[PDB]
């Protein structure tokens, strides 16, 4: 039912955890409403 | 994928790749959803046109991986299928609306540096991140050309690749394709004059198309990769299937078995 990484998901343990922030990430927010 | 680059390691956790036993081929790419499940298109298993018809006994898995090829040895797992679930109701012969499918592994997987969940979207980061000229990122081991004929110049290519991609708005879709789209399926793709290229093509099918949402700092699986009339042709857009639209079906199958 749970087994469900639904939780701590979507947290990449080599970024965001390690607090970072791979080469292009940028500009998929950067879109965000033209605007970064 | 076409024109896009390297994946960095780490970059892509959720990334599943639908391998196929004997021969040893590869199918399509699948993400990870859960410890125990695996979300694909349906066209990767059942596409009777092709005499594609596959089940859990043919597919394995492989959660984890870099390299195209490379056994990558203490990085990857290799799994395989407890059972498989076709939105029932995908209609693969007039248009592959509600191409989706849910794989459920044998044994819960391992966690790891390499091996993490992508969220399910929610109506509310639905809402605020599906909109046009919004890009969201594809992923994928898979052609980098169109090899529909042999071609013009990479093959496929040696290890998982990137690419971002605009949302396009729904009239663009609806126009620029004779295929009767639907509700449960969404475009993205650079417009002719926008002067960007890059796509998904053969091989992609089934991987995620992801947005990373402001709100949460978490990445999210808006739709999977379905469709396309070719590779990258100027004024054509890539189709994807609408995760969100169809999640209380991803909600009843989960919520069937288990703990
Ligand atoms: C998966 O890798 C790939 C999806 C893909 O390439 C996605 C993008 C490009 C964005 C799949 C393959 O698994 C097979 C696939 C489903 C198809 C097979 C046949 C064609 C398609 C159904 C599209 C319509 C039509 O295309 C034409 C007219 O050129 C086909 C019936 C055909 O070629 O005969 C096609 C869709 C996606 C596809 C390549």
């Amino acid at each position: 039912t749970f087994g469900s990484g639904e939780a701590d998901c979507g947290l990449r343990p080599l970024f965001e955890k390690k607090s970072l922030e791979d080469k292009t990430e940028r500009e998929l927010l950067e879109s965000y409403i033209d605007g970064r | 994928i076409v024109e896009g680059s390297d994946a960095e390691i780490g970059m892509s956790p959720w990334q599943v790749m639908l391998f196929r036993k004997s021969p040893q081929e590869l199918l399509c790419g699948a993400s990870l959803i859960s410890d125990r499940w695996v979300l694909t298109a349906a066209h990767c298993l059942l596409y009777p046109p092709w005499d594609k018809n596959f089940t859990e006994n043919d597919l394995l898995v492989r959660i984890g991986k870099h390299s195209r090829t490379r056994y990558e040895r203490n990085i990857e797992k290799i799994s395989m299928l407890e059972k498989i679930y076709i939105h029932p109701r995908y209609n693969w012969r007039e248009n592959l609306d509600r191409d989706i499918a849910l794989m459920k592994l044998k044994k819960p997987v391992a966690f790891s540096d390499y091996i993490h969940p992508v969220c399910l979207p929610d109506r509310e980061t639905a809402a605020s991140l599906l909109q046009a000229g919004y890009k969201g990122r594809v992923t994928g081991w898979g052609n980098l050309k169109e090899t529909w004929t042999a071609n013009v110049g990479k093959g496929q290519p040696s290890v998982l690749q990137v690419v971002n991609l605009p949302i396009v708005e729904r009239p663009v879709c609806k126009d620029s394709t004779r295929i009767r789209i639907t509700d449960n399926m969404f475009c993205a793709g650079y417009k002719p004059d926008e002067g960007k290229r890059g796509d998904a093509c053969e091989g992609d099918s089934g991987g995620p198309f992801v947005m990373k949402s402001p709100f949460n700092n978490r990445w999210y699986q808006m739709g999977i990769v379905s469709w396309g009339e070719g590779c990258d042709r100027d004024g054509k857009y890539g189709f994807y299937t609408h995760v969100f639209r169809l999640k209380k079906w991803i909600q009843k199958v989960i919520d069937q078995f288990g703990e």
